[PDB]
């Protein structure tokens, strides 16, 4: 009712002619998103700890026994967005244009959808579903080309006796860590000797498997830069060495020579992708 | 060939007269020759039907895929 | 209510008073095909349109012609059912009257030279059933409506083709019903261009020259005038004020003595307004303003006669001098506003090399016939043929309509041929849209898309057949004789019937019917596609056509379209829809007047809709006032919004018309997601009928009319009294009033017993009635495969509860009890067909006989004399059905078996076995056999035993008929004597025949005596003629192929039951496979020991959101409970009055229930039977978007004395305890599916192999090996199983030495591998070498 | 070749060869006759035309057709595209000793197991049975053997169970994206026509019991059998090569049971007594005396 009155106000302002339509548009849609967030707050506070249960005392509340919420918190099935679609208003809806409609949904599945509310759910569902049908072409095509390139590559040697390669440094950018140097080094083999901020303290003789104990060891030290004998940098004609590739992940050890890498790669990269299409500067902390 | 010409030409007129097609009985009569030769020629008049045709209405089965080879042997028979 | 309603009422909570009742659903097939036949005199439809449009035809010279008269059809020779049985098309004769009028080329047109007015048969035509299928070779088939871009014209514009430009390019296109296309376009350089059917580009203006226009006339048409006057030295000029708009003054633009606009100044709308108000048209101006302006029309000096300037040429100042000196103080010019009035045409002329009409025709001729040395009339005739000959260009007056409206004419109609006005008007609107006025149009709007039903396609192929005729007609007219060559001595009916047959049997729309379910039939008939001819392609089309467009509302269901590559293309028809006569669509709407909703109806089309304003059916009407609330949900313009009350034009009829039928049946859809409803209504079609017909309790109300309008049931043609009853036929006597006066009016109905469906299922019928009761007309007298008392029933309702169970319902799987299996209730039938053909060989005939060599009497114990099975058998893999044997060649033998029959002396015959047997894995019950044989060969004895018995059956079935029909008549023959005296007991006791000699008198009664003589005479006689044609139809041999001497056919019955692997589901997408059947004791159960039948895993409800099954479940638990109450009332056997009170209290429960029904209207036994038919559960109607509510569900469950939450403490059976907490419980209506493991499972040891590559096959029907794709190689490439790979590459597929060697090493125990080489490789080498290449190997 | 009803069937090449030979022979005729060069030219354009069509029909110009109006598959099409030898019939092959069916759940199973229809395996492992019956001599020859296996005697089943032991078998679901889409299990025989499966490895298959169907292959030779037990085995593979995450992540029902069990309410009962260990706790709840979810003191080791 509140937001309804708001759009009545912005309406009559546009009737005065003060406001444009685009300004009006972004304004009204923004208040709708706000209201949606607020119903999300109200419902989530009204389920998870709604259970007030006394025990040898007046009252106290705890995480609820609502089976739907237990299914949610488990990670089994459901999520706050979906549960919102069950209890609260379910978002806004883009018509097939890529536009974003002005008058959102009020009711839910428990209350009952309206005729047009259903008719408008249509566009989004059929659209994204049409995409579901029609992205595996690109996926299998890409995967097929990748496998096609990466046929011939197999480890030909145990150690190529080769020299330094790529540098691993973290990908912290924009915020905090997104790939720890812990993870990036994990299972890789050093380019060369490596030391500590307490300096000139070697731990690798130019090549070691850097399993989790080495990685914690260098979490203690404040190091933030490593070098690695990469798959690229290896010099072996018609293949690579076992060291430069490093860990066979599904084994948990160094890759045995003779194992076929390229298919593992193209599968590894194309397998996920089917689903997965679908002023100022301000210091934060000290 | 000539026999086939006479046949398929006469069958049209018989179709006018009858309003329906002729039988090898009626047609062996009209064709002046006995049913054996009629039936024979009718058995001869057929063409081949092009293995690369899509008997799968979808591009799934070009007819040659369906075909079995009963020429070689079966390993159980050999044993 | 009605009788079939009195016995089993379905409650309703719908509230919206329906003004309309549904229409007949299969109307469109009937009406379309009807138009294809119906003898239209004038507004030609189909046939007559093709005759008229083609005939008359005259000779290649101009002397002789054939002339159309009329047509007539024969009744078909074969009835429906012999065409089903025989494997024969159902069709009717065709007969055209034709008049050969011939003209003397001696006389001018002295037509009296020859008349041959005779008649001609040519070509059968299939017909339509009363239900919509076409029987074809004994197959019920359906042919599907199509949807495609209507003819006319269509404007578009691509955005940034040259994306470097980032520029807009407009284009127009003309698309006729018949003939060639036409494309107009622009370029980055703002030049109009043409290409036909996408031939090359051409400078557009060329065509206008070819159309006999000059540059003068062209620019007169396109360009408006700008007139200068050189008054004695200086330039004045005329100026409308709104010409310098958003424009800039080049000089000081001033007036009489007054300055409006200065130099470098914009001619603002202020100065347009001063220039307007001040009556200022002429303005003094500089001469230099001209230089650059283009002349409009050719100017000379009347003294010279020489072009001082040709037309469309830029002006100068020496030419201002020389013009005015030549006598031009008037210079018309071309208006040119680069903003608004662009130089498109003129630039196109300056690029166009063509100057005359003729060269334009030459370069068109050269675009389409490249190279060819051009000639005049070849090119004139070419162009004029393209778009100005009736033969090769027709618009469809539909197309003429859409075209005219696209140019804003008034004329709907016109020609199927173009005019120059049309072309140039199109070019004008095009360039207008290039300037900015108007808009390009859209594909996805229905008003551009047209339906094409059967009769129109039939018209098309019919006309094509007429052309196939027409060529040889002329060739045989002009050359051969005239007076003697009869009209049908030229005609050949083969291309025509070959065409009709071809379409009915080879086209994408022609296909088998989906007989598994009446729903699936009717919805396979209410299908719409954009594929086939005149349509689209999967690999080509994109997302835009697939997606929804808002005009689908009330016309096309958005909820029923597959999930695969055909997601958007196919789509089904909406409920209250119809077709525009032109082929477009329409939809009902209630008209809204003065706020009052008018109860009349109007069928707004695809285009009228958006202009008006339209309200919803959800509107809470103010009781014949207006919309109650101010901000009424309404819509227009391709979008919805909130509007006022008197402001409205139209309202929706009902809460449904957006939907199709399938999604009209899913209840509580409003509480569901569209995805899972899509899947629900899709799988709602793939059902199988159960052995019984268990209704649904949770209804919608549409169930009845679908159970009727599939035509599968019997229908009371004329209501009356049930005369005879059986399990195979019914006789009704017709009510006296309904009984027409001539006819005795005793309708009889023969019913179908266990019979194959096209998907190999049971088709069957049963009476839903007793004997000796009245019938209200239109009632159902017989149920079908999936029906009950006139309502649909695709499956069975039963007990459900949501909880996990020990991992057995892990990911959507199902767990189920044994009790269901003891009641057979999901058991179903799969009738099957099997045949044996007796062929004639190079060596001799195949022979059907019991005798077979090397056979034991075990098998032969069940073959009768002729080598054929006795009916009633029950058989299994290995058994023999039909002993067929084939005369054999001879053999090249081995020394060993040679020695062995040198030992035992045993021998072969000169014959081989070819018997018909059960295929392995199969078992079942023989129930019927049929035999077909040539007219000319002996009927193998059993055939005589079959057809003679088929006469025993048939002639009995008719004897009964005539015996009854005639026995009624035999009252007359009694009584009519008796008028004219009385023989009160001298009549009766002595034998009935000998009353004609009893009491007699003169004048009027001798005619009576001989009237009865006539009656007797007729009555025997009709029987004899009946018997004649009938019996010869039974005995007449069969039109078979050559080589085919006789055929047997065998019908089985198999009775498949539920097992793990047999999928099941409901009507919300709530799928599930089975994983186990659970004994009754290990089940969950309740305090009262009533266990559960099905258990489900509610993990998959929230993320799927298919919530209606919950509410449905609650409601089901309610309804049964009431039945249970009544059941207590019956065994305790209470009384009438308590039932009366309870039941009427049950009906009048809801808030604002639309229906109101009283029981004191009904009599006692009606209350009895109705309480007795409800005891299993009180069935309810939940209309789809006018659903019921939790208040009503819970009120009802409180009437059930149940937990309002429908959620009870459960006790486990294995441990005897209680679970932790309650669990939801109630009755779902549930279904079985054709995706059965029995039909999917398949293994393969070693078997057949193909012919070119010698690698095994695929398909269980071919004992198929499974495919090992490239993916499945890439995996093993990952692991490193080189040996497993090589194994699958050589022995299992191609290496024959390897496979045989391997089998042999195996049976010797040795599990050892040897390779060879795959044959497909060396094949490839041979092919390459066929391609002229020395491919070869470097042997070690 | 023929078919049953006297009909014949052919490959499109023969038409092309016929056209070629007709044209060459007619040309030779016209060359015996010194006929005009114009018809020579025309016959040769016809020749080069038909050759070029044989090597690729729809390449040089508008296409050649049989009566169907769809074109004539030339040679090169058989080497080309999907329908060529490579992608269809050479890198991909139909297979002997294989099968498929519907799947359902095996909840009781252990990781190395696959529920298996009898009859399916009976067929798949036939010549082993035959070798073992010639071994035992119950069927002295293979006609007797085949008749027994058709008669489905008792020793059929005991010997089936005899051979199947320690004999792994491969499982495969489409689309075989990554190497964990295809695995080697051990067989377990069951009286049904539907495979059961170890639920945790549904995830590597991306598989659910919504009507899915899986395929079965057999490692005949010993080396493939050992590779199966050692490389394609379900025990060797609990981690991806993409990332070292557990791909044995308990999906959706088991996890609910855990999160329900291990929980710390306040409310039910039995709060604040003491246990010597887990077992008498099991005595409590299997009696039903404690909450399953209640923080209480215990001893552990
Ligand atoms: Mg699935
Ligand atoms: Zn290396």
């Amino acid at each position: 009712s509140e937001a309804e009155a708001e759009v009545a106000e912005i309406q009559e302002q546009f009737q005065s002619g003060l406001v444009t339509a685009g300004e009006r548009y972004n304004k009204v849609i923004d208040i709708w998103a706000a209201a949606n967030d607020r119903v999300s707050k109200a419902m989530m506070d009204n389920l998870q700890t709604e259970t007030v249960i006394n025990r040898d005392g007046q009252e106290e509340k705890q995480v609820s026994f609502n089976s739907i919420y237990m299914m949610a918190d488990s990670g089994a099935r459901g999520s706050a967005a979906q549960i919102r679609q069950l209890a609260g208003m379910r978002g806004l809806m883009a018509k097939p244009d890529g536009s974003i409609i002005e008058t959102p949904i009020t009711a839910n599945f428990r209350e009952g959808l309206n005729v047009l509310q259903y008719f408008i759910s249509t566009h989004g569902a059929r659209k994204g579903l049409a995409d579901t049908a029609l992205k595996t072409a690109n996926s299998g095509y890409l995967t097929r080309r990748l496998v096609d390139v990466a046929q011939d590559l197999v480890v030909t040697e145990d150690d190529c006796g080769t020299h330094e390669g790529i540098m691993m440094t973290p990908v912290i950018e924009g915020g905090d860590v997104k790939e720890p140097l812990r993870d990036r080094v994990l299972g890789r083999v050093t380019a060369e000797d490596v030391l500590k901020p307490g300096t000139a303290d070697i731990l690798v003789p130019r090549n070691t498997l850097l399993h989790e104990q080495w990685c914690d060891l260098l979490e203690e030290n404040s190091v933030d830069a490593v070098k690695v004998r990469s798959v690229v940098s290896c010099d072996t004609d018609f293949g690579v060495c076992a060291h430069c590739y490093g860990r066979d992940l599904a084994r948990g050890h160094i890759i045995n020579k003779g194992e076929a890498i390229g298919v593992i790669a193209a599968q590894s990269i194309g397998e996920p992708g089917t689903q997965l299409t679908m002023s100022s500067i301000q210091v934060k902390n000290k | 060939i000539e026999t086939i010409n006479k046949l398929n030409r006469i069958s049209r007129q018989m179709l006018q007269e009858m309003g329906r097609e002729p039988t090898p009985e009626e047609l062996a009569e009209r064709m002046l020759m006995p049913e054996d030769k009629i039936r024979k020629v009718l058995k001869i008049a057929k063409e081949p039907i092009s293995m690369e045709t899509p008997i799968g209405d979808d591009e799934d089965s070009h007819l040659g895929d369906f075909i079995e080879d009963t020429t070689l042997e079966l390993p159980l028979d050999s044993a | 209510y009605s009788y079939t309603e009195k016995k089993r009422i379905r409650k309703d909570f719908g509230k919206r008073p329906q003004v309309l009742d549904v229409p007949y659903l299969l109307s469109i097939q009937l009406d379309s095909f009807q138009k294809f036949i119906e003898q239209d005199p004038e507004g030609q439809y189909g046939l007559e349109a093709a005759f008229r449009s083609v005939f008359p035809i005259q000779s290649y010279s101009g002397n002789s012609e054939l002339q159309y008269v009329s047509y007539r059809l024969g009744e078909p020779v074969f009835d429906v059912q012999e065409c089903q049985i025989r494997g024969v098309t159902y069709s009717a004769p065709l007969r055209v009257k034709l008049r050969l009028v011939i003209y003397e080329r001696e006389a001018p047109e002295g037509t009296v030279k020859d008349i041959k007015e005779q008649e001609v048969y040519m070509g059968e035509i299939p017909l339509m059933t009363d239900n919509g299928t076409f029987v074809i070779n004994g197959t019920e088939r359906v042919i599907v409506s199509q949807l495609h871009r209507s003819p006319g014209v269509f404007f578009d514009s691509d955005k940034g083709k040259t994306h470097s430009s980032g520029k807009v390019l407009y284009n127009a296109r003309i698309i006729p019903y018949r003939g060639s296309w036409l494309d107009f376009e622009f370029d980055p350089k703002d030049n109009l261009f043409v290409r036909i059917d996408r031939r090359r580009k051409l400078p557009a203006t060329i065509i206008l020259r070819a159309l006999n226009y000059t540059t003068e006339q062209i620019l007169d048409l396109f360009f408006e005038k700008v007139i200068f006057e050189i008054r004695d030295n200086k330039l004045q000029m005329e100026l409308v004020p709104e010409r310098l708009r958003g424009e800039t003054a080049s000089f000081d633009i001033e007036a009489n003595g007054k300055v409006y606009v200065e130099k470098g100044r914009r001619i603002t709308a202020r100065h347009i307004r001063q220039l307007e108000k001040d009556d200022v048209k002429l303005i003094e101006v500089p001469v230099e303003y001209i230089a650059g302006k283009v002349v409009a029309k050719d100017y000379i000096d009347e003294s010279t006669g020489e072009l001082i300037c040709a037309a469309n040429m830029e002006l100068s100042l020496d030419l201002l001098a020389k013009l005015s000196q030549s006598g031009h103080k008037r210079i018309e010019t071309l208006f040119t506003n680069d903003l608004d009035h662009g130089p498109y045409i003129s630039e196109t002329l300056r690029v166009d090399p063509t100057n005359d009409r003729l060269s334009a025709l030459v370069e068109i001729y050269r675009m389409m016939r490249p190279g060819e040395p051009p000639t005049r009339e070849a090119a004139e005739s070419l162009f004029e043929n393209l778009f100005f000959s009736e033969d090769r260009y027709d618009l469809s007056a539909v197309g003429r309509m859409k075209f005219n409206r696209s140019l804003l004419r008034e004329e709907i109609e016109g020609s199927g041929i173009l005019s120059k006005d049309d072309i140039i008007d199109v070019m004008k609107k095009l360039i207008d849209i290039r300037n900015g006025k108007g808009e390009v149009d859209d594909i996805d709007h229905l008003g551009n898309r047209r339906i094409r039903s059967v009769g129109e396609m039939a018209e098309n192929q019919f006309r094509v057949g007429l052309v196939r005729v027409e060529r040889a007609v002329k060739e045989r007219l002009s050359l051969g004789d005239l007076d003697t060559l009869m009209p049908q001595d030229m005609i050949n009916a083969k291309p025509i019937s070959a065409a009709v047959k071809e379409f009915f049997g080879s086209s994408q729309l022609s296909q088998f019917m989906d007989q598994n379910n009446p729903l699936s039939e009717i919805t396979h008939k209410r299908r719409i596609s954009a594929l086939g001819p005149g349509g689209l392609t999967r690999e080509r089309a994109g997302f835009e056509v697939r997606d929804v467009h808002p005009t689908h509302y009330g016309r096309v269901c958005p909820i029923e379209t597959p999930e695969g590559p055909n997601i958007g293309l196919i789509n089904s028809l909406s409920v209250y829809a119809q077709t525009n006569e032109y082929g477009f669509l329409e939809t009902p709407y209630r008209k809204v007047t003065d706020g009052v909703v008018t109860d009349e109806i109007h069928y707004l089309s695809a285009i009228e809709e958006g202009n008006y304003v339209i309200a919803q059916a959800n509107s809470n009407l103010d009781e014949e006032g207006h919309f109650v609330e101010d901000l009424v949900t309404c819509r227009s313009k391709g979008e919805s919004s909130l509007f006022s009350r008197d402001q409205v034009d139209y309202m929706d009829v009902s809460t449904q018309q957006v939907v199709s039928v399938g999604a009209s049946l899913i209840p509580f859809l409003e509480h569901d997601d569209a995805n899972r409803a899509l899947m629900g209504a899709n799988m709602q079609r793939q059902a199988v009928p159960t052995l019984r017909a268990d209704k649904p309790l949770v209804g919608t109300g549409m169930e009845r009319a679908v159970a009727v309008d599939s035509g599968v049931t019997a229908v009371a043609k004329r209501g009356g009294v049930v005369q005879y009853v059986d399990a195979s036929r019914i006789v009704i006597k017709v009510n006296e009033d309904e009984m027409y006066p001539g006819e005795a009016g005793i309708d009889i109905y023969n019913l179908t017993k266990y019979t194959r469906s096209n998907q190999n299922t049971c088709i069957n019928q049963m009476p839903c009635v007793s004997l000796g009761e009245p019938v209200e007309r239109g009632d159902v007298l017989a149920d079908g495969p999936s029906t009950d008392l006139g309502e649909l029933a695709l499956g069975q309702n039963m007990r459900v509860a949501f909880m996990p169970w020990n991992g057995y319902n892990f990911e959507d799987s199902i767990l189920v009890s044994e009790r269901v299996v003891q009641e057979d209730r999901f058991t179903t039938i799969h009738i099957q067909e099997l045949a044996c053909v007796s062929r004639d060989t190079k060596l001799g005939p195949e022979e059907i006989t019991a005798d077979i060599p090397n056979v034991g009497e075990a098998a032969l114990s069940k073959l009768d004399e002729s080598g054929i099975v006795y009916i009633g058998a029950e058989v299994t893999g290995g058994d023999i059905l039909v002993g067929k044997v084939t005369p054999k060649g001879e053999t090249q033998l081995t020394p060993e078996e040679k020695l062995l029959r040198a030992i035992f002396g045993e021998k072969a015959s000169d014959v081989k076995d070819s018997s018909l047997r059960v295929p392995n894995g199969v078992s079942g019950t023989v129930i019927d056999v049929q035999v077909f044989t040539r007219d000319g060969v002996e009927k193998d004895k059993r055939a005589l035993e079959i057809e003679e018995m088929q006469l025993k059956q048939a002639k009995k079935d008719l004897s009964e008929e005539l015996q009854i029909l005639e026995a009624g008549l035999f009252s007359r023959i009694r009584a009519v004597l008796v008028a004219g005296g009385v023989e009160a007991e001298k009549l009766d006791k002595l034998p009935r025949d000998r009353w004609l000699e009893l009491g007699l008198t003169d004048e009027e009664k001798q005619n009576q005596l001989e009237q009865l003589a006539e009656q007797y005479d007729e009555l025997k006689h009709e029987f004899e003629k009946k018997l004649e044609a009938k019996r010869r139809k039974i005995t007449q041999g069969d039109d078979l192929a050559p080589g085919v001497l006789k055929i047997v056919k065998v019908y089985l019955a198999v009775k498949r039951r539920i097992q793990p692997g047999d999928k099941m589901a409901g009507r919300h997408g709530n799928k599930g496979v089975i994983s186990k059947i659970n004994p009754i004791e290990d089940m969950p159960y309740d305090e009262n020991g009533t266990p559960v039948d099905i258990v489900l895993n509610p993990l998959g409800v929230p993320s799927r959101m298919n919530i209606g099954q919950i509410l449905e479940t609650h409601l089901g638990m309610a309804a049964k409970g009431i039945g249970d109450k009544i059941n207590a009332m019956l065994k305790q056997q209470q009384e009438v009055a308590k039932l009366r009170e309870f039941i009427q209290r049950a009906y009048d429960l809801g808030a604002d229930v639309r229906q109101k029904v009283d029981l004191s209207t009904f009599s006692d036994e009606e209350v009895m039977r109705l309480a007795e038919n409800l005891r299993k559960g009180m069935p309810i109607a939940t209309p789809v978007f006018d659903g019921a509510k939790e208040a009503e569900i819970k009120e009802l469950l409180k009437l059930g004395d149940l937990p309002t939450s429908g959620q009870i403490r459960l006790y486990d059976g294995r441990t005897g305890e209680q679970f932790e907490r309650p669990v939801t419980v109630g009755y779902m209506y549930m279904l079985k599916l054709n995706h059965l493991v029995d039909d999917k499972m398949h293994a393969r040891s070693t078997g057949s192999y193909s012919l070119v590559t010698q690698q095994p096959l695929g398909g269980k029907a071919q004992f198929g090996g499974q495919r090992f794709g490239e993916m499945e190689v890439w995996a093993l490439e990952a692991y490193g199983a080189a040996y497993t790979l090589q194994e699958m590459l050589t022995v299992k597929s191609d290496d024959v030495n390897g496979r045989t060697k391997m089998y042999k090493n195996i049976v010797d125990g040795n599990h050892q591998m040897e390779p060879g080489m795959p044959e497909s490789f060396n094949v490839l080498l041979k092919e390459i070498r066929s391609l002229g290449i020395n491919i070869e190997l470097e042997d070690e | 070749v023929p078919l049953d009803g006297g009909r014949f069937a052919t490959s499109d090449l023969n038409d092309l060869y016929r056209r070629v030979i007709n044209r060459n022979n007619r040309l030779k005729r016209l060359l015996d006759l010194a006929a005009p060069d114009i018809i020579v030219r025309n016959e040769k354009r016809m020749l080069q035309e038909a050759v070029d069509a044989l090597l690729d029909n729809g390449r040089r110009g508008r296409a050649i057709t049989g009566s169907n109006k769809r074109p004539l598959k030339s040679l090169a099409d058989m080497i080309k595209g999907k329908q060529g030898r490579f992608r269809q019939n050479l890198l991909g092959k139909r297979v002997d000793y294989s099968g498929r069916s519907v799947i359902t759940v095996g909840p009781y199973l252990r990781l190395h197991q696959c529920g298996l229809p009898k009859k399916m395996a009976l067929e798949l492992f036939k010549p082993f049975i035959y070798g073992k019956l010639e071994l035992r001599g119950l069927a002295t020859t293979i006609k007797a053997a085949k008749k027994m296996v058709e008669r489905e005697e008792a020793v059929v089943w005991d010997i089936l169970d005899e051979v199947i032991r320690e004999h792994p078998v491969l499982l495969n679901r489409a689309p075989t994206l990554h190497r964990l889409g295809i695995q080697a299990f051990e067989p377990v025989l069951i009286e049904g026509k539907a495979i059961q499966l170890h639920p945790l490895v549904c995830a590597a298959y991306n598989a659910d019991f919504d009507g899915d169907q899986m395929a079965v292959h057999v490692p005949l030779t010993l080396e493939a059998q050992l590779e199966a037990r050692a490389l394609m085995m379900s025990t060797n593979n609990i981690l991806s090569p993409a990332n070292g995450e557990p791909i044995i992540v308990p999906s959706q029902d088991v996890v609910l049971g855990l999160y329900y069990m291990t929980r710390d309410c306040v409310n039910a009962k039995g709060e604040g007594m003491v246990l010597t260990g887990p077992k008498e706790a099991e005595r409590l709840y299997r009696s039903g005396l404690a909450s399953l979810h209640a923080r209480v003191k215990v001893r552990i080791t």
